[PDB]
């Protein structure tokens, strides 16, 4: 600011503004499946077979 | 920071050819044939050549 009435009479605002918003969202998601069947019925060959 | 660790392990012998969304019932019910020999016992056959 700044006034007088003799010699110095004036006007100032060096107003300022710095913003700076930085946003990091970060997802990872991460499966993993493995499964496995089995079944057996045996079979022998015959102690006489040609 | 999520982690789910699932296992599973059925090991059946011997009914109906097992599956995930068997129930505990139709397991049974099947039952009918596919009987599976669970305990034996028997003897040396040494002592069967007399
Ligand atoms: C697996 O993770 C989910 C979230 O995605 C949770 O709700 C659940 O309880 C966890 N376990 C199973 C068996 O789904």
């Amino acid at each position: 600011t700044e006034l007088a009435l003799f010699s110095r009479v004036n006007g100032k605002f060096s107003t300022e503004f710095q913003r700076m918003k930085t946003l990091q969202v970060k997802d990872q998601a991460v499966t993993t499946r493995v499964q496995v069947r089995n079944r057996i019925y045996t079979v022998k060959t015959t102690p006489t077979s040609e | 920071y999520l982690s789910n660790r699932t296992n599973s392990r059925v090991q059946s012998f011997g009914g109906v050819p097992f599956y995930p969304g068997i129930t505990l019932e139709t397991w049974q019910k099947g039952i009918t044939n596919h009987l599976v020999a669970i305990d034996r016992a028997g003897l040396p056959l040494h002592f069967f050549i007399k």
